[PDB]
RNA sequence: CAUCUAUAAUUUUGAAUAAAAAUUGUGCCGUUGCUAUGGC
């Protein structure tokens, strides 16, 4: 279940990542970070 | 069921203006907009309250 | 949670016939137009005279009900 | 020397307009709020014309969407932010994507069209 | 033992006390003071501080609450009745002591003391609502649970003392009592819409004004506990109130922008636009910068009885009078346009001018909000405050055709939800006090983009002469 | 709300433990000290 959950969590966020990694000219790490940050903070609150 | 403002208006063919158009909404009398249900939903609730009683 | 409420509009003095003569909305929500009596009642008590010299007539309930 | 990768964006007039259309299709449910429900929308084919922040961090996530409006000859604005964009679009956050879909019954048709005639004279 | 001597004995009280502080202002009068302390009730402003403040060394304090996002707050301060010479508040160990009422997302309804003006405020009594009442019946006709269970959004403390009313997103009107905080009567607004979002007592009565999200504005009266009138003309939600003596209440209602004055005896509604062009004030300063058209409406606030200032989002501060449909004055952006967003934010991308050339420059500022929006009574000056740090004071020229800016105040941080004013000491040297309570986001939703540096506070400011 | 009981300061024995007559800034974390506060 919260496996599921966190699975579509991380489909969010690398769907944005490749977003901004596709239409950026030269991407970016820092954002890339940022968003993987964020779904450790998440996991970490579950 | 319907008001114009405040007048319950219960004409079909009332040709609505702009400021009409925005403030058309239930009336506050209704049991859809405002006070106590009808007479059908509270007589079903007196008989289910009866049919619990007995 | 139900209140009556009078609102006297275009008082018009009258010192020839010694009196005053004015228009009364009646605001009445959830209530079925309330008596002539009870009415003489609240305007005496408003401008501080007397039932039996207060006089209202003439009423007429707007469509759909409520003043 | 290129332009913005935001552009085409929108005066202040022509904000207040797409705004006051904004509130009053999602008054009527008939407003996609959201990157995901905007791209389904253009998807699907029942959208009449995008709304797009043009301040979001970053720009690229909503970016996206102008490939779409392009291929699909959708008309698209972009408003300058995206807390004024949820403020009438009617959330409680910021939105920084809208669709207004299509419908023929609807009360709001002629100040669609109108809005949409001056996007469209935008582009 | 006879009323007529009762009152003859206090008002020759009253006299004397008047004659003795003639004597210690000599070391006319009377009838000039006894002609303003009538004159209070009609008509246009008569307090003129203006030009008395010292807003330098106006002496500045916070305090942090332990609950989150601060919503609304409303302050009681006895007056002494002028006609029957008793007291406005309702005990007598009440002796004159000032109460603040602050109301919380958190679903917390706080009552501080605040009648020393050195010290802080002291919490003297708090109630909270869970979901412990939450309504069984999904009816709406009984929504009647003794308790908030939804997003307390504005209070209201009644002047005679005796009540205090929390609206919020739960559209009902919990009447607490105001020494216990227990919750004396509940009144649902009847509507799957009719969310309560601005409250205001008539000034020194005890009518009451709810304005309320289903584009109406309910009237209700608090002593007999019952609704009196629904008022409609809306097109969007009216979204906030200002109310006075007379029974003239003024709302302003949002994306309509659309400030409607309401004269509830004679039953009828004046309406007032802005409607500024940027076409022509761009010319009109071409005729020799940044101009925002008219976004919203949101605060409102009645100044006397024919003038009221209104604050919209785009940062104008409208000054209106009764007679002309036009604002009679506009005060642009006065709170400061907002910060730019940072390059690496906007872009997520290297090359750095290619993340300034989408920064964009110029085409994408936007202006300071006004969240509050307050004015003194019969004044000319009046507190304007957003998230931008600091309180701005302002006052009317004495012609109320304009008015001007008269200083600043700093010691805001975050969103300044609600804007209050208790004064106190003689006549003569008045010493005010201003209370704010300010937030970390807004009143109704969050929209707001993370403002650093902001606590939930309530901010004190006392100003002398 | 008034009255009364106790807690908080005084009248008296009193160094008082002591016995006697009456009245009227924080939900968590962090810094700074002769109260100011940074993060969530």
């Amino acid at each position: 279940k919260n496996k599921g959950r966190i699975s579509r969590y991380l489909a969010n966020k690398c769907s944005m990542a490749s977003r901004i990694d596709n239409y950026s000219e030269e991407p970016s790490n820092v954002f890339g970070s940022v968003l993987k940050k964020q779904v450790e903070q998440r996991l970490e609150f579950y | 069921h319907i008001a114009v403002g405040k007048q319950i208006v219960n004409i079909p063919s009332f040709m609505v203006r702009l400021d009409s158009e925005k403030h058309i909404d239930f009336a506050p009398t209704s049991p859809f907009g405002g006070a106590r249900p009808g007479r059908v939903a509270r007589r079903n609730a007196a008989r289910k309250a009866e049919a619990s009683g007995e | 949670s139900d209140a009556v409420t009078i609102r006297t509009r275009k008082v018009i003095s009258n010192p020839l016939l010694a009196r005053k003569q004015f228009v009364v909305d009646v605001l009445h929500p959830n209530r079925a137009n309330v008596s002539k009596d009870e009415l003489r009642e609240k305007l005496a008590e408003v401008y501080k005279a007397e039932k039996d010299a207060v006089s209202v007539f003439g009423f007429r309930t707007q469509f759909g009900g409520g003043k | 020397a290129p332009n913005p990768k935001a552009f085409p964006l929108a005066d202040a007039a022509l904000t207040q307009q797409i705004l006051d259309v904004v509130q009053q299709a999602a008054n009527l449910r008939q407003l996609k709020k959201g990157a995901n429900e905007a791209t389904k929308t253009l998807n699907r084919g029942i959208s009449e014309f995008i709304i797009m922040a043009a301040d979001c961090e970053p720009i690229e996530i909503l970016l996206h969407l102008p490939l779409l409006c392009e291929d699909k000859n959708v008309p698209y604005v972009f408003v300058p932010s995206r807390v004024a964009l949820g403020r009438a679009c009617g959330v409680s956050r910021p939105v920084i994507a809208a669709s207004i879909t299509t419908n023929d019954a609807s009360a709001i048709k002629t100040q669609i069209y109108a809005v949409k005639d001056k996007i469209e004279t935008l582009l | 033992e006879n009323p007529a001597d009762k009152r003859r004995r206090l008002a020759k009280q009253y006299l004397e006390n008047l004659k003795s502080e003639a004597n210690d202002i000599l070391t006319d009068i009377i009838a000039s003071r006894l002609k303003e302390d009538v004159a209070e009730q009609q008509g246009r402003v008569f307090r003129y501080f203006g030009d008395k403040l010292l807003i330098s060394e106006a002496k500045q304090s916070f305090t942090r609450v332990g609950e989150n996002n601060l919503t609304c707050i409303s302050c009681f301060q006895p007056v002494l009745n002028k006609y029957t010479f008793e007291e406005s508040s309702n005990g007598d160990k009440n002796k004159g002591r000032l109460f603040a009422y602050t109301v919380s997302k958190d679903l917390q309804l706080t009552k501080y003391d605040i009648t020393d003006f050195s010290k802080r405020p002291k919490k003297l009594k708090y109630a909270k609502g869970g979901a412990k009442y939450i309504p069984t019946s999904k009816h709406e006709y009984e929504n009647t649970t003794e308790g908030h269970y939804d997003e307390i959004l504005t209070v209201a403390a009644s002047p005679d003392g005796k009540y205090v009313v929390t609206g919020g997103r739960d559209r009902k009107l919990i009447v607490w009592s105001t020494e216990s905080l227990s919750p004396v009567k509940v009144i649902p607004t009847k509507d799957r819409r009719g969310e309560v979002l601005s409250l205001a007592f008539r000034k020194n009565s005890d009518q009451l004004y709810a304005s309320c999200a289903d584009f109406k504005i309910r009237t209700y009266s608090i002593n007999q506990f019952s609704q009196l009138e629904i008022l409609y003309g809306h097109h969007d939600i009216v979204e906030d109130i200002s109310a006075l003596a007379m029974e003239r209440c003024v709302t302003v209602g949002a994306r309509d922008r659309t400030a409607m004055l309401w004269k509830i005896p004679d039953e009828t509604r004046l309406t007032f636009r802005g409607g500024d062009e940027p076409q022509k004030l761009l010319r009109r300063w071409m005729k020799e910068p940044l101009f925002f058209c008219e976004g919203s409406i949101d605060v409102v606030s009645m100044v006397d009885d024919f003038h009221f200032i209104t604050g919209s989002d785009n940062g104008n501060i409208c000054l209106w009078s009764l007679a002309k449909k036009k604002p009679i004055f506009t005060e642009r952006i006065a709170h400061g346009i907002l910060p730019e967003p940072s390059f690496n934010d906007i872009s997520g991308e290297t090359d750095e001018e290619l993340r300034k050339r989408q920064l964009q420059g110029k085409k994408l500022l936007q202006p300071f909000w006004i969240t509050s929006l307050y004015a003194i009574p019969y004044s000319n000056v009046f507190i304007s405050g957003s998230w931008s740090g600091s309180l701005k004071v302002w006052k009317i020229s004495d012609n109320l055709r304009s008015f001007e800016l008269l200083g600043e105040l700093s010691g805001a941080k975050g969103v300044v939800t609600k804007i209050q004013v208790v004064e106190s000491g003689k006549h003569g040297k008045e010493k005010f006090r201003i209370l704010a309570s300010i937030a970390k986001e807004h009143r109704l939703g969050r929209w707001i983009a993370n403002v650093s540096g902001a606590r939930n506070g309530i901010y004190s400011a006392v100003i002398d002469q």
